[PDB]
């Protein structure tokens, strides 16, 4: 039985000044909640492990955090986060390269790798990861990656 | 002048006070206005001919040349009484013929004259070829006379009244001796040429003089008639005449529209005549302009914003014009005098391209001529009989050239069929849009939600009015008792009558039988006073369901219009402004009569059978909105046809297919005329309906998409055109919502697109069009169209005709009002010319002239024989109209983007302040205690003195009658009341929210010890708000408007001499103006047609701020913290009660018992709660909750950065550092900065950079008081 | 009184807009239609 | 009659569908009887699509409009069977009437070629044949027998009945002052009154629980100037709000009750008057 | 320092436009422009 | 997968699901104390996440 | 007989044409399209072939994609592949090149 | 194509107190968005190489 009362109760009792202008607990709990019930998707995330032959469940593309915010940038972090987690549910083949490359794609500025073939670059935005051919040589080596 | 000295001597003392000579005190507003309502109205044309003036125009005598009504009204089918068009199979509108011999004299004034009551009495009794017919054309011609606000003839005075004395001269220096004269204007000049045949003794009676019941007719002498054009004719000439001294036009200009009134007054049938040349005038200037050899000037750099979806805009810079950059688009010239030439109006034309020819580049000049000529277009509501307004219009079936064969449909699945994929034109991708959209709501489980249910039958009720009760029609299947409510005093209407009644039936004993003649139309009888309108069943609204869910997911994932107040000012504009650059070139795709466009020959078959086949997916054994699973007959297999469970979402479909097929059921019930009644089917949807005509926004991108990607570049023969072809998209190049859109080309060969290959193009969208038979409204004339706005190269055009000074839509015989709410039209006349840019000096003098009408009102009761009331000067004031003078400055300092409320009652009493301490310092005697805002000085009993606290609290006095039946009588109230609540609590689970809510919040009431019955919006208002949204409609008693009547003069006199508890502490701060801020625009680009220097305060604030608003951290709130809501709650009733709890300190208990209150989950509760914080929050949602806000007039500029950074709420070296707002500047800098901005938008002249210089107490001493009043609230 | 403040900010108004002339200086669409239109308009004749 | 609509202009549709289809060509005729009455179709993009917009341009002309005069004769009567060729003039032409789709169980494309000596031959019968179904909205045709149950069923009962069934009839009476206005020789001060709707009982005892009580719908009374006379309701009334022992007709024209009653017609004046039940001798 | 590090951070086009794009782009349009570019040889950061 | 148990069940840590969720925020914890966030986001908001 | 409903039944089932998915199939939804002369194209590449040398029917201007466009951009690879099965068709000896 | 709604973003989500007297985030979009609002400036400077 979901009831996500619990992991609210366990964010908004966590201490934050308010004087700051950006609150990590807020801007959070935006990125959390759906305004409908919206849960049943887990199972259909689940219903799909018997049926992955026909279908594929890909991570939502308007969750990916873009290619313009940085890691400073706050709601583009948590979105890296939830997309980490929620990295073994689905069940595409390509879902391992898509989340590492969205932190890779949100810190090509201070930790640059190198990106398969050209054409693709680091500042890639993680979704149009879904070839085999285009896995990064550090991701299978990270003894590639310095 | 000579016109000053022929006006009365209180009303020469007002006009003194409009042209900024004295102060406006309470006296001159009192004695004035009641100059206007003792005075005979026809006296006010005596003034006009005081004024001797001559310019070349002569009313020709062939406009009293008049047809016979009767030869142009006869008898149909069903025995309706309806025009026979004469000349064109358009003519319908009011014949211009003579009202004389149908009128009888009237009791009361002898010289006009009602309906003879021979023919009132017999027609609706027996049903005669006469009486019936003349009842038919009385009622209409007094209603098209009815369609202004109040009489033109006090138009035209408060015009003389401005126009008496020039406007002294302010201080400002950018202000300008008007160059227009009253001498010089033919619109005045025809008006009195026409006002010569109306006097018998040097009278100048009025053709019409309209009661607010309806228009009253002037009687006719022996020898002479009365043609109906007269008054239809002076309507639009005084229209003219107040918009050309506002718009500053030339006068050659105006014999440039007079000539075209009086060629339609002469003409017969003046409304049709009018209406045939309703797109001369655009066609003139605006749709072509630039087309000639020299070509030049500055036009806006817009870019889009580069991800395509956010449809965000930025405005960079400056782009000087070239001879690459004009129009390749050909001039709308020759199609435009040919339709002059049908008139004998020739010269029209060749007057406007003589003067158009004299701008030949873009300029601040240029853009004034474009809406000086599109303020000649009359902007008259044109009123036809409300039968024949549906029986021609409403009766158009589109033409199909390429149908569906018979033979490309499956077998039936109950009733509908599904499309074969052997067929692939365009209705395959009708088929496959609708069907995959159909497949995302069976998967979402956004349904099965107790508040989304909640949601959706709440949509229903408060969107629109409803029209009938058809449930009396539906005891045909199911016994019901049937309570017609008449113990309630509730209206019959389908809000509250219908809905109250289905929480007691399931909708699948009551959808097997919704199939209704009289669907809709009338309330559940056949004549009443009600014209016939567009809304249905809320049970086939609940059958159509799915039609409108599916349609929603199209335009989702294209259409964000996100449900926002402000979504023209903030998506459209800029769209609008990015558009007609010298860039790119659009074509403005309008879709004409799309609602009459969606049969069940073509599309309504085509989307049930998608919806069908795309409700395949998801559980075939799944109810939804309590219309269960059912049993389908399948016959798609010719040799294996069974029955199949089909979910309730299929089963909606079925029951729709019935519905769509048969058609929708108009019946007209005009109270116009006599007696004509019936229903009748067709294909047309509801106009309004903006829940259905979502749908033709659903097709508008869909089929769209098809051309531009499939059919386009295959069917063109211009090989150059199939490169464009290739790489459109709607994602990118195509922008709809409704039935019209704009059309992008890509900026590559955007402006270098050759004409040739455009025509190319557009003939075959127009043949595109004709496989629907949608008649596309396609323009190429290189501007742009979007929501009826207009542009011309990155400026916009306020269309002066669309808001008229004197029109007003009245689809009513009567107003149906009590007075006072003609002040609420004052206030809402005012802000259309200042959102359309006029003179805004002489629009506040006109303003106030108008205003000072609506300030006395008069009650006829059979009891009380007399009543007479008064509202103070300052009562505008706080409604949002700036004074033109304050008494110990200067005139016209004052903008007209000052807010209203207490928010701009701050703003007077600043600036104006220092000469309140000084000027009661003296003449007065000091406090005998102490005041903080005013020290020593007796400034309120000098406020006293000026009226200003009369006025504040009669303008915050509510001006409508509440009904006269309460609860604490014998009455039975919770008959009507507690079946809607059971309706909207259907579900055990959400009573179980909202009653732990009210327990909840009642326990912290007074437990946390903050409040104590205070209002907290919950659930259990919405029945409240619902029900006496009914009786608001409905007519007061004499005892409830004599009680309301009496309420305003107790609130008048009342010695209450304070004001709120929000403005007494709003009057500690002390905000100043330091130098102007820098610039957004450079002002050699004209932002806004209109907005030149010589309108001097329109100019600075375009071009301090901009007018594309600019989405920042804030974006002045399109996040409102609750997305989803039942509609009846206002969020800005919401976030000004969680943001207070915020502040409050209040336990997360507290926020949980307000948000259980609206029917959120206990789930939902905490994770709102949490998620809602004081620093995550935007700057004018903290503003909300001390009921400040950003006004409708600063909705077209950029507030964003100039609230955000420039607004002080502590400068560091220039403030005191008693207001430093230490560990409340998350709070209290929002308060502070739009203080700011509340004063530097309502001084005149550039924006400048605001600081607080300090507060009288603390600023911790105001950081606790208003904590004290978010604890009253 | 606020009639001399309201008529210092059009100084402060215009010396902006000064500015902004300084900045980017305007030119004639007659030199700009003849850099890019003349162009494609007119040369000399040197079949004849 | 479906057939008697397209029959009351004085040129008839099918002679203009003949002179539409021959001054285009005489060749696309020649293959369109071929592709209609193919076993399978093509596309047939040159045969019968220049058949068809032929036809909808002849049919929007003249039988669009003249549908609307039709009005009255198919929908204001006491009680009309009305029969189209198609779904689209019932509701193109707007006419409040309740349309129900038929398909009975027997093959019509071969009773056009049985039947014979028409006015356009039997190769004009299935082009236009093939213009109205593709006419005809695309919806389930429900088999036309349900409907002749419910129209012509129940007068099935009335032979094996033993009992010889009453007769009843609706009022929707007319006062004299109305009577008088346009002109009409009428002897009598008690109103005039006119049979809208007749039904039959088996008892007179089952209609004593209604012909007391009268019916809520308002029924106006278009009397033409001629012996013409058409009734109308306010409120439709549901072929349910009927008791279930009633035996109402399929079809039924108005009458004056008493037709001596009625001279010097002289003129066309309606009324709106309520409606009773009761038992006429 | 949270503000200057976050520019340093922003993706943006224009350092992969000033030497892939507009050097292929100013020297087409040098090409078609009415007067030829007037070219004087830049130099980083000598005296003489 | 484990078998099916027949006794009152706890939420337990020995998941792979519980070791997948454990060590992500056991790495953006690394992330959040880093050295790149630490130069930008503020010491004391960087505690809160 | 020349009859698209047996590529068409078979090519419908295994299409989406919504509105994120126009982009690549736009190309062969023009493939689709059933307006056509009887598809006169092909027939007037037979007889060609016997009147060859005297007219040669080559492929058309707007057959090829443009050579600035790259092969990622999916209605240009469609537009290519209906041009390497519509080549030996062709009676043009360039028609390999 | 020039967006700035791309480089203010990046200013304005940096996390400052709102107890200080001079916050630099809001400071310098006084040197960022006025007098810098024609941004062809930089087009007349790539054209006058």
């Amino acid at each position: 039985v979901l009831d996500p009362t619990v992991l609210t109760n366990a964010i908004t009792t966590i201490s934050e000044s308010t004087t700051q202008t950006i609150s990590p607990i807020s801007e959070i709990l935006r990125l959390l909640q759906p305004m409908g019930n919206d849960y049943a998707a887990f199972w259909k995330c689940i219903a799909s492990w018997a049926y992955n032959g026909l279908v594929t469940t890909v991570l939502s593309e308007d969750a990916f955090p873009d290619s313009s915010q940085s890691i400073t940038h706050l709601p583009s972090m948590w979105k890296c986060l939830f997309l980490t987690l929620a990295g073994p549910m689905t069940s595409d083949p390509h879902s391992p390269v898509k989340v590492f490359m969205a932190l890779a794609n949100l810190l090509a500025q201070p930790e640059p790798i190198a990106i398969g073939v050209p054409g693709m670059h680091q500042t890639t935005p993680a979704s149009q990861f879904s070839h085999p051919g285009v896995w990064p040589p550090g991701f299978l080596n990270p003894q590639l990656i310095n | 002048e000579e016109l000053f000295n022929a006006l009365p001597q209180p009303l020469q003392q007002l006009s003194l006070a409009l042209a900024g000579e004295i102060p406006l005190t309470d006296h001159i507003f009192e004695q004035a206005a009641s100059t206007w309502h003792v005075q005979p109205r026809s006296l006010t044309y005596k003034l006009l001919d005081h004024i001797p003036f001559a310019t070349p125009v002569v009313v020709p005598p062939s406009i009293y040349h008049s047809l016979d009504w009767s030869k142009c009204f006869a008898v149909n089918q069903d025995r309706v009484e309806r025009i026979p068009t004469i000349d064109n199979p358009d003519d319908v509108y009011v014949p211009n013929s003579d009202i004389g011999p149908l009128l009888t004299s009237l009791h009361t004034i002898p010289d006009y004259g009602f309906l003879h009551p021979t023919i009132e009495n017999d027609a609706t009794t027996l049903r005669a070829e006469r009486a019936r017919c003349a009842s038919t054309f009385y009622k209409i011609a007094s209603s098209q006379a009815r369609q202004v606000k109040l009489d033109p003839i006090r138009m035209l005075g408060f015009l003389l009244l401005v126009q008496a004395r020039p406007r002294v001269p302010s201080g400002l220096v950018t202000d300008q001796p008007t160059r227009r004269d009253p001498t010089l204007s033919p619109a005045l000049h025809a008006i009195w040429q026409v006002m010569q045949y109306y006097k018998v003794a040097g009278v100048y009676y009025a053709p019409a003089l309209v009661v607010p019941s309806g228009a009253i007719w002037w009687i006719p002498p022996p020898g002479k008639r009365n043609v109906v054009s007269v008054q239809y004719l002076l309507t639009d000439l005084i229209s003219l005449a107040i918009l050309a001294h506002m718009t500053d036009m030339s006068p050659t200009l105006e014999l440039t529209g007079v000539l075209m009134y009086l060629r339609a007054a002469s003409s017969h049938s003046y409304a049709y005549t009018l209406l045939q040349m309703k797109s001369v005038f655009p066609a003139l200037s605006l749709r072509s302009m630039y087309r000639n050899k020299g070509f030049g000037g500055k036009a806006p750099a817009i870019e889009w914003t580069e991800p395509r979806s956010k449809y965000k805009f930025r405005w960079t810079g400056v782009t000087q014009l070239h001879d690459g950059l004009r129009p390749r688009s050909p001039s709308m010239d020759v199609p435009t005098l040919e339709t002059l030439a049908k008139y004998e109006l020739v010269d029209i034309g060749h007057t406007i391209i003589r003067e158009r020819n004299a701008h030949p580049q873009h300029n601040h000049d240029s853009v004034r001529f474009v809406r000086d000529v599109m303020a000649l277009t009359s902007g008259m509501y044109l009123v036809r009989q409300p039968t024949m307004s549906v029986l021609r219009e409403y009766s158009q079936v589109p033409d199909i050239k390429d149908p569906i064969p018979p033979s490309a449909w499956t077998g039936p699945i109950g009733n509908v069929r599904y499309l074969l994929p052997s067929v692939q034109g365009p209705a395959r991708h009708l088929y496959d849009t609708w069907r995959a959209a159909a497949r995302q709501i069976a998967q979402d489980p956004q349904w099965h939600d107790p508040l989304n249910q909640a949601i959706m039958r709440a949509q229903y009720v408060t969107a629109r009015g409803g029209s009938s009760a058809s449930l009396k029609f539906a005891l045909k299947v199911t016994g019901i008792v049937l309570p017609e409510y008449d113990d309630s005093k509730v209206k019959k209407s389908s809000k509250i009558y219908q809905a109250a009644q289905i929480a007691r039936i399931a909708f699948m004993l009551l959808i097997a039988a919704i199939h209704a003649e009289v669907t809709m139309g009338i309330r559940n009888q056949v004549q009443r006073r009600a014209r016939s309108i567009m809304p249905l069943n809320v049970i086939q609204q609940a059958i159509s369901a799915p039609h409108t869910l599916v349609a929603n997911y199209i335009n989702k994932h294209m259409n964000l219009s996100t449900t926002s107040g402000s979504v023209v000012t903030d998506k459209v504009i800029p769209l609008i402004l990015y558009a007609s650059t010298p860039p790119n070139t659009v074509v403005n795709v309008d879709i004409k009569a799309c609602d009459a466009s969606i049969t069940y020959n073509y599309f309504l078959s085509v989307i049930c059978g998608a919806m069908h086949e795309g409700f395949e997916v998801g559980n075939a054994d799944a109810a939804f909105m309590g219309v269960p699973s059912t049993i389908v007959s399948d016959r798609r297999s010719p040799v294996a046809p069974y029955s199949r469970p089909i979910s309730g979402l299929q089963t909606m479909v079925q029951h729709l297919a019935d519905l769509y097929a048969a058609g929708f059921r108009y019946s007209v019930s005009d109270a116009f005329s006599s007696g004509n009644k019936f229903s009748f089917p067709t294909s047309t949807f509801p106009s309004g309906s903006t829940a259905t005509s979502t749908e033709h926004t659903a097709n508008n991108s869909t089929m769209m998409e098809y051309f531009l990607n499939v059919h386009a570049p295959s069917h063109v023969k211009s090989a150059s055109l199939k490169r464009i072809l290739t790489d459109m998209t709607i994602q990118r190049n195509y922008v709809c919502q409704g039935d019209d859109g704009i059309l992008l080309l890509p900026h590559e060969a955007a402006s270098k697109i050759s004409a040739d290959d455009m025509n190319e193009l557009l003939t075959c969208l127009r043949d595109y069009g004709q496989l629907f038979g949608w008649n596309y409204d396609i323009d190429w004339s290189d501007t742009a169209e979007y929501l009826k706005l207009y542009a011309l190269m990155g400026c916009r055009i306020p269309n002066t005709s669309r808001h008229p000074p004197v029109g007003k839509e009245y689809a009513a015989p009567q107003t149906d009002e009590i007075w006072p709410s003609l002040i609420d039209i004052v206030i809402g006349h005012h802000l259309n010319g200042v959102t359309d840019v006029l003179n805004w000096r002489e629009w506040l003098r006109f303003s106030w002239a108008f205003a000072c009408y609506s300030s006395r009102g008069g009650y006829t009761n059979p009891r009380g024989q007399s009543f007479s009331a008064q509202y103070p000067w300052w009562t505008f004031v706080y409604l949002g109209i700036p004074p033109i003078l304050l008494p110990g400055q200067t005139p016209f300092i004052h903008s007209c983007y000052m807010p209203p409320g207490d928010q701009g009652m701050f703003s007077i009493l600043n600036g104006w302040r220092d000469w309140l301490i000084s000027h009661a310092s003296t003449t007065l005697p000091p406090l005998r205690h102490n005041h903080p805002v005013w020290g020593l000085s007796d400034v309120p009993s000098l406020l006293s003195q000026f009226g200003v606290y009369a006025g504040y609290h009669a303008a915050q006095h509510y001006r409508r009658p509440k009904p006269a039946p309460e609860t604490a009588s014998s009455d039975s109230i919770n008959q009507i009341t507690s079946d809607l609540t059971e309706y909207l609590f259907y579900d055990s689970a959400l009573k179980a929210r909202v009653m732990k809510g009210r327990y909840n919040w009642e326990r912290l009431s007074s437990s946390l010890s903050l409040n104590v019955g205070s209002r907290v919006p919950s659930l259990f208002d919405v029945p409240g708000k619902w029900v006496a949204a009914g009786r608001d409609a409905e007519k007061p008693p004499p005892s409830s408007v004599e009680d309301m009547f009496t309420s305003l003069n107790r609130c008048i006199r009342r010695p209450t001499h304070s004001f709120s508890r929000l403005l007494e502490l709003y009057l500690r701060v002390h905000v100043a103006l330091g130098e102007s801020i820098p610039l957004a625009i450079d002002p050699d680009v004209p932002q806004v047609a209109g907005a030149d220097p010589a309108n001097d305060d329109h100019w600075f604030k375009y071009t301090c701020l901009g007018d594309i608003p600019s989405a920042t951290r804030n974006y002045f709130g399109e996040s409102l913290f609750v997305g989803r809501v039942v509609s009846g709650l206002d969020v800005e009733a919401v976030d000004a009660t969680l943001l207070r709890l915020k502040i409050l300190g209040a336990p997360p208990e507290a926020f949980i018992a307000v948000l259980n209150g609206i029917g959120m989950s206990d789930s939902e509760a905490h994770q709102i709660a949490g998620r809602i914080s004081l620093a995550n929050a935007q700057l004018v949602q903290i503003a909300r909750v001390v009921h400040l806000s950003i006004p409708s007039s600063w909705m077209t500029l950029n507030t964003g950065p100039y609230i955000h950074h420039h607004a002080y709420d502590f400068k560091p070296g220039i403030t005191q550092p008693s207001a430093k707002s230490r560990d409340k500047s998350i709070w209290m800098s929002p308060i502070l900065k739009l203080l700011c901005t509340s004063y530097a938008m309502t001084v005149a002249g550039p924006v400048r950079t605001s600081i607080v210089t300090e507060i009288d107490g603390s600023a911790a001493a105001l950081s606790g008081n208003l904590r004290v009043w978010m604890r009253d609230v | 009184l606020a009639t001399p403040m309201i008529n210092n900010a059009i100084r402060s108004f215009l010396t902006a807009w000064d500015d902004i002339r300084i900045l980017s200086p305007d030119v004639s669409s007659k030199s700009l239609s003849a850099y890019l239109d003349s162009a494609v308009a007119n040369g000399p004749e040197l079949i004849i | 009659d479906s057939d008697a609509l397209g029959d009351s202009l004085r040129p008839s549709f099918e002679t203009q569908f003949l002179e539409r289809l021959e001054n285009l060509d005489p060749n696309l005729l020649d293959r369109a009887v071929a592709s209609i009455l193919s076993p399978t179709s093509d596309t047939s993009d040159d045969a019968v699509t220049t058949v068809l917009d032929a036809f909808n341009a002849l049919y929007r002309e003249i039988m669009t409009p003249a549908q609307r005069a039709r009005l009255p004769l198919l929908t204001q009567q006491g009680r009309v069977l009305a029969f189209a060729h198609s779904d689209y003039e019932l509701l193109s032409a707007n006419i409040p009437i309740q349309v129900v789709r038929g398909s009975i169980p027997i093959d019509h494309v071969v009773n056009l070629l049985a039947r014979r000596n028409r006015v356009g031959g039997t190769a004009l019968q299935v082009l236009l044949d093939y213009c109205y179904r593709t006419q005809a909205s695309p919806l389930a045709p429900t088999p036309a027998g349900r409907l002749y149950k419910q129209l012509f069923g129940p007068w099935l009962m009335v032979p094996r009945l033993s009992e010889p069934l009453i007769k009843l009839r609706l009022v929707a009476s007319a006062p004299a002052k109305v009577l008088r206005a346009a002109g009409w020789t009428i002897d009598g001060d008690p109103p005039l009154e006119v049979s809208c709707l007749c039904a039959y009982v088996t008892d007179r005892a089952a209609a004593t629980a209604l012909i007391e009580r009268r019916l809520d719908s308002r029924a106006l009374v278009t009397v033409g100037g001629d012996q013409l006379m058409f009734v109308e309701y306010a409120p439709p009334l549901p072929l349910v709000s009927i008791p279930r022992t009633f035996l109402l007709p399929v079809t039924y024209v108005v009458h004056w009750v008493p037709p001596q009653r009625v001279l010097l017609n002289g003129g066309n004046v309606s009324f709106t008057s309520g409606l009773e039940w009761t038992f006429d001798d | 320092t949270g503000v200057m590090t976050a520019m340093r951070q922003v993706k943006t086009m224009t350092p992969f436009y000033i030497q892939h794009m507009c050097p292929t782009e100013l020297s087409v349009l040098a090409s078609v422009t009415v007067t030829p570019p007037f070219q004087v040889p830049f130099t980083r950061l000598v005296q003489n | 997968n484990q078998p099916l148990p027949r006794l009152t069940v706890a939420p337990t840590y020995d998941s792979a699901m519980s070791n997948w969720i454990s060590t992500t925020i056991a790495f953006f914890i690394r992330v959040v104390n880093s050295v790149n966030m630490t130069a930008t986001v503020n010491d004391l908001t960087r505690r809160t996440m």
